[PDB]
């Protein structure tokens, strides 16, 4: 029949925080909507306004001998007035005395667009990749540069970034199958398979971020340190949402593409001439980064299967350059970019884990109710559904003509 | 019309049980909360223990595993139980409405009658 | 516990005096006090909450002012039928606090 | 026969509010009209103005060190003089002492039109995009940007949104099938069946908005301050057919289109010479998202099903920037939002949440009555109807032919 | 047989209002005019002025702190000069001192045309929309903006409109059928019928209205001040003509058009050579909204059938947007918009209420004499009259050919 | 013309029920209410309760528990109940009318001429 | 529940002068008051709503204004006829209440 979402009781409210003046509590999820059930609202979490018993005092240590910034983040006295913002919005710069002195003198670099927004924080249901938590301006008083061999121009490297390598490269695949049974003896049957797969990618670079001594931005500190001290499923759920999982230690940048076909084929006859005839075909195709312009162009050409000439390839090789995109990644944990220099960091090292543990177990495609007939389950937005395959086409893929 | 009236038993003994009851009218306990207040003689007022509209109390540091508070929302009544009383425990004792539905910082608008509870000794 | 204090347990004055009350409190509690009255035989009652607001149902007369730490409650006009003793209590953190009291009398 | 819509007595009148000075009360349905009948009204709630018995005493915390905004609105000192509007009708703006401080310090940016709406409320029932509850033209005094590849210009970021990426990909699809059954002994009997299905995704961009710290534009602050304290099934009916149930938290933009083709053949011979010929054809097609002169030329060439060239497709993939729709989404509990600083919050968050659970209980089509031969039962303004299939063509599904 | 209308006789007079100094009596309808009958003249109502007992005095709680108009209506104080029109008529504009303060401040936007009409009213009988009880040049002291993707010029949102997205969106279907049976054993016979539907639709945009604290014009305000007191059918049947009896809360905007075909055969042949030929034909065509010049050229190519160029379609979606239609309704009951804060206006509910009652159960066809031979009955203007299938051709549909 | 009468026993024993039913004429009650008013001897006025058009009626918190109003429309008149007695309990009682049939600020137009009851045993 | 307030409880004054009666409210009632008459045999009989409209059948010669809490009635040309007994009262919030009631006599 029909399931509809269902949720567990709710929890114990806990003390009042002293500082945010809150009380928290969380539930849990049972069974997931689905064959047309009522998907879930997915509400695990509960906060209310309280009021404290003793005054909030909340300090970091400063500085010291170094510069302190506006927005708290502290830096060396020797870049207290250079050719680079440390501050993150130029409070450094507003007092320079005399005899400005430019760290990298002179010579002409660029800012690298590739690699000014490095880093991606990566949810790890669904792989989609978020802002980098890293701030990419900060620079330490360096002039690291790098050579691009299509432009001949250097390119300077933030401090965060430990190596970037432009390099071209290139890949193909082409793989095709073909079976054909005839079976008789009156009888006869016929049988036709025939499958297509073409995919090729193009490399046009790859970083690594670093590991000690890194600088973030203001915005990432200031919601890790409102997090609360104890373990708080709906808190650290949120903090999740917000800033993914993982974030991408190393990766490549470029494009690619794919086309895939299914051909099947049948037949019987027997003898009052009973014949049969089933045909069927499916394509799909794909690609992603370049110009909006060649790439679809070459997204049509390939789906007529028609032979085409290399100038569309090169048009959209040399338009990649442009509009990279992440193909490649190697995830590292958030909770590892929690700053040592905080109160109770560690305590929220541990919660974050045990809560990115737990937000692995929910919303788990093992909960959902199985399918009939070898079908595929899929979990899209808190619901349940079946895939069917070519033959069987019923909501349960029970059906089958 | 606001009001509330207050009743209690009037003499205990000195190791014996309260039962104080503050009855409501002219709103609903559903969306505001209750404060007891007690005032010694000679000296000053002091804050006892509050009840909010949802069900959740509060009570004092001190008095934290002697009091208990009750809600029946349907006769719009508050209990009041204390256990093992001393002699120190007679005073005149109020209940005044909360601010709001309760979990914020409050003002005691309306107050009630007042009632005196005597321990023997 | 914060601890208020109210230095003046007495005060003496006349009709169309101007008497203040003075209510000062041991932690800064963030311009939230609250003053009462209570008349004899048990009365009381919200005059001014928040520092500076007069509750619906009482006179101009009355009227507060102070920040920061130090409040005072300041009657302007005495009558006859403002013989009372006035509490100050802080509405912060809880426990809720009420200071010692001050008596006014009329000669 | 014809059913008609019949509807609960009234409920009792609650006390009256001492704020805004109404009581109010409710009722329930029971049955949608049916069959040429009469549609449900849906004036499922009652007000009328009383004369309170304590006067409206409402008080809200103060800013305390923090600006007050004309409108209400608390805001941070140092945002008192700059380049950017933070309370909304620039209140701050018109005291400024001297030399201004732009947050961006000279760079160059555009406001980008694209995540200015982000945030869409969705009605759960019918997923209609309805006017986001943010309020994006506020900054925080951040200069957070982004690139964007085919333009080369730098966006400005609203400081709701916590994730702009934009993206250039694409997918495609064209699934065919085809059975044929011959049967004859005299006799005869010839069948015939085919489906096409073609569908294809442009994709523009996707954003993430936040969780914890957001900021709401004053109009739903004023309309969430004016609900009752206790529970009213009108009034909370109305905001949510006013603001929707539930608000779009990260969705995809860009366009897509469709195709639908279903043939039908049937045949029979004996010998009386008894032959008939059934023929069914159904052909449908959608296109969203573009401008109004490249779709409809790209929508009406799919209909013929004539081979077409790939200009028209770029055009209308070109012109998707200009007019994006919006094509996924993740849906989120409106209650969410409900400013954690107010009086009574907890309340109207449980409310709202009855309310929520209340109106997807009610204009249900599951109330319906049954149709007959397997028909689909829709929901439409409060009146249910009956869609049949190819054989039969009644009101009700009865007449076979 | 002919059937004349007749009506009941008169009711008794009510009691002299002490305002209006009139007094009414109401009737009802027995039976419709019909058969080349007397048609009704649906006079249902009836008054004359009277002599009151107690002088009329009426009065009305002021705005208070607010604003007077010169027209009556309340307004806020803030809204007494700026670049605006609030009371309807500029009476708060003849007093600015000085420096006027627009709220858009420098921003650039434009009237737009679709949002100053939306909210028609709808009568619950045909269907047909109404002037909008609205006032759309109330704007509260806000500049609410949106963007058009085909103009890109940003269009000023009324305070009474909750919702204004323009979206591009088309829709088609092409569905046909036909059966054919001969049976021959001399003896003979043929059967063919063929059925045609082609219709599509274009969307333009979509508005919502609001629910609480809206502002109508003075004229509705002052319509419903003149009701009597107590009930009388007379008059608020009249009400219900002038304002409708519902009103577009929610609506799309565009065009659409549609095409039907039915083609019949029929033979009969024995053997005395009796031979029978019956053929009959059915061709409609519609099409509503866009510009009088492209519209009627594509309406008679269409009707031809003859294979179109795809231009005439592109230019009359063009011109859709210079004349759009109501495509689609959510009707509320119109009682809804009586104001809270006015003498008895829980009275003039219950009345309108019980008075939208009365007027859906009389005018129905409910009391029209039943047609013959499957005939279809329809109302129109007092007079009902039958619709006949192919092959009868009578008033009654009772001669057979 | 607008008149009011007001009827009733006059002499009641000091612990039964009270009667008075208010005949009013040149106005339906149907779209107006009606109220009470006493008025203690060598005292001011006193509000009691109304009874609204469609039948909805408010009571004074003074008196709530042991008061009641009924109305009858079709016989045009208004009828007054109260349970217990007292010695208190003895003024002139009146029967006025609002500006409506109810739910809005109100002043009393027209007044009836008023009976006087006295209790006792 | 709003307490109304009467200062005077009687006056005197000849034909041809005029007189003054005042009351005071405890809240604000937003110009929502009302003077009654109650001369002698119980007849009694409204003056002036809202604190500034005068009643139809009433002479012209009442007239009285007001606002906030304070609030006055005036009558010019004193004459036999009006010497009665005046309330006020207050229609903002419930229960409605009346005055204590000042007696005008001619002496
Ligand atoms: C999963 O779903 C797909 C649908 O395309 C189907 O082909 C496949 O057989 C299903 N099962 C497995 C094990 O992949
Ligand atoms: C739903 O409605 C469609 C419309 O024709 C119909 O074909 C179908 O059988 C109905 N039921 C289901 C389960 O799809
Ligand atoms: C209804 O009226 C139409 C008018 O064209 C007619 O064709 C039809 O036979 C009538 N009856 C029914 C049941 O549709
Ligand atoms: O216990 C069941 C719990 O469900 C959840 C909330 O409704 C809580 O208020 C409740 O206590
Ligand atoms: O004190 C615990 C409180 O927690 C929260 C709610 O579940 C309340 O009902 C409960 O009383
Ligand atoms: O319970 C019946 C009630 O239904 C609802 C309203 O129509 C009331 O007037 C009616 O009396
Ligand atoms: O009292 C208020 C009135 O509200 C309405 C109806 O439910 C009545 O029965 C009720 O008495
Ligand atoms: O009964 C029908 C009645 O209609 C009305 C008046 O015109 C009467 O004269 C007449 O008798
Ligand atoms: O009696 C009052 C009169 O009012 C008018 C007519 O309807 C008369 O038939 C009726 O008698
Ligand atoms: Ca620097
Ligand atoms: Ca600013
Ligand atoms: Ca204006």
């Amino acid at each position: 029949s029909h399931i509809d979402c269902r949720m567990s009781p709710w929890s114990e409210w806990s003390q009042c925080d002293p500082c945010l003046r809150q009380m928290f509590r969380s539930r849990s999820i049972e069974v997931f909507g689905q064959f047309n059930g009522k998907r879930c609202t997915d509400a695990v979490g509960d906060r209310r306004q309280c009021v404290p018993t003793e005054p909030c005092e909340d300090a970091e240590d400063d500085c010291g001998n170094d510069f302190q910034c506006s927005t708290g983040r502290c830096i060396k006295m020797r870049l207290r007035c250079n050719g680079d913002n440390d501050c993150g919005d130029f409070s450094d710069e507003d007092d320079c005395e005399s005899e400005p002195r430019p760290p990298c003198r002179d010579r002409v670099v660029e800012e690298s667009e590739l690699a000014r927004t490095a880093g991606y924080g990566i949810n790890i249901l669904g792989m989609d990749p978020l802002s980098t938590p890293f701030d990419n301006e900060f620079y330490n008083g360096l002039c690291n540069r790098d050579r691009d061999g299509n432009t001949l121009t250097y390119y300077r490297r933030p401090w965060n970034v430990a190596s970037l390598i432009y390099e071209t490269k290139g890949e193909k695949n082409f793989r095709t199958e073909h079976y054909e049974e005839q079976i008789e003896a009156s009888y006869s049957s016929k049988k036709e398979k025939m499958f297509l797969h073409v995919k090729g990618e193009i490399h046009l670079g790859r970083f690594v971020m670093r590991n000690r001594d890194v600088v973030l931005t203001t915005t990432f500190v200031d919601d890790i340190k409102a997090l609360p001290t104890t373990y708080e499923k709906g808190e650290y759920f949120a903090f999740l949402e917000t800033y993914g999982t993982h974030y991408s230690s190393s990766g490549s940048l470029g494009g690619l593409y794919e086309l895939i076909y299914v051909l099947d084929k049948a037949s019987m006859k027997r003898k009052v001439n009973i014949t049969s005839e089933n045909l069927i075909d499916d394509v799909v195709s794909l690609i992603r980064g370049g110009t909006r312009k060649y790439a679809f162009e070459l997204k049509e050409k390939l789906l007529r299967g028609t032979v085409i000439d290399v100038t569309d390839f090169v048009n959209w090789a040399s338009s990649i350059n442009d509009a990279p995109v992440l193909i490649s990644q190697k995830l590292s944990p958030i909770y590892n970019l929690v700053p040592v220099k905080m109160k109770n960091a560690h305590l929220k090292k541990q919660n974050l884990e045990r809560a990115i543990e737990d937000y692995i177990n929910e919303f788990s495609v093992r909960k959902c109710h199985t399918c009939q007939n070898g079908g595929t389950v899929i979990l899209m937005d808190g619901k349940c559904l079946c895939a069917c395959p070519f033959k069987f086409e019923g909501i349960a893929c029970e059906i089958s003509k | 019309q606001v009001q509330l009236k207050e009743s209690g038993p009037g003499l205990v003994a000195p190791s014996q049980s309260l039962s104080i009851t503050c009855t409501v009218s002219g709103f609903s306990l559903t969306v505001y909360g209750v404060n007891w207040i007690r005032q010694p003689p000679g000296k000053g007022l002091e804050w006892l223990g509050m009840i909010w509209g949802d069900g959740s109390t509060d009570y004092n540091s001190a008095l934290k595993s002697r009091l208990s508070i009750t809600k029946d929302n349907s006769k719009s009544q508050v209990f009041l139980k204390m256990n093992s009383l001393q002699t120190d425990d007679t005073a005149r004792y109020y209940c005044a409405r909360d601010r709001s539905y309760g979990g914020s910082s409050a003002w005691f608008g309306y107050w009630g009658q007042g009632t005196l509870v005597t321990v023997s000794a | 516990d914060i601890q208020m204090t109210q230095t003046t347990s007495s005060l003496s004055a006349s009709l169309g005096d101007r008497v203040t009350i003075s209510c000062r409190a041991s932690h800064d509690i963030s311009n939230y006090l609250n003053w009462y009255q209570q008349k004899p035989d048990g009365t009381l009652k919200l005059l001014i909450y928040y520092t500076s607001r007069l509750h619906s149902g009482v006179p101009s007369r009355f009227s507060g002012s102070g920040s920061g730490t130090d409040y005072s409650l300041t009657i302007s006009n005495l009558e006859q039928e403002d013989v009372a003793t006035y509490f100050c209590q802080q509405g912060n953190y809880l426990p809720y606090t009420f200071g010692g009291g001050t008596k006014l009398e009329i000669k």
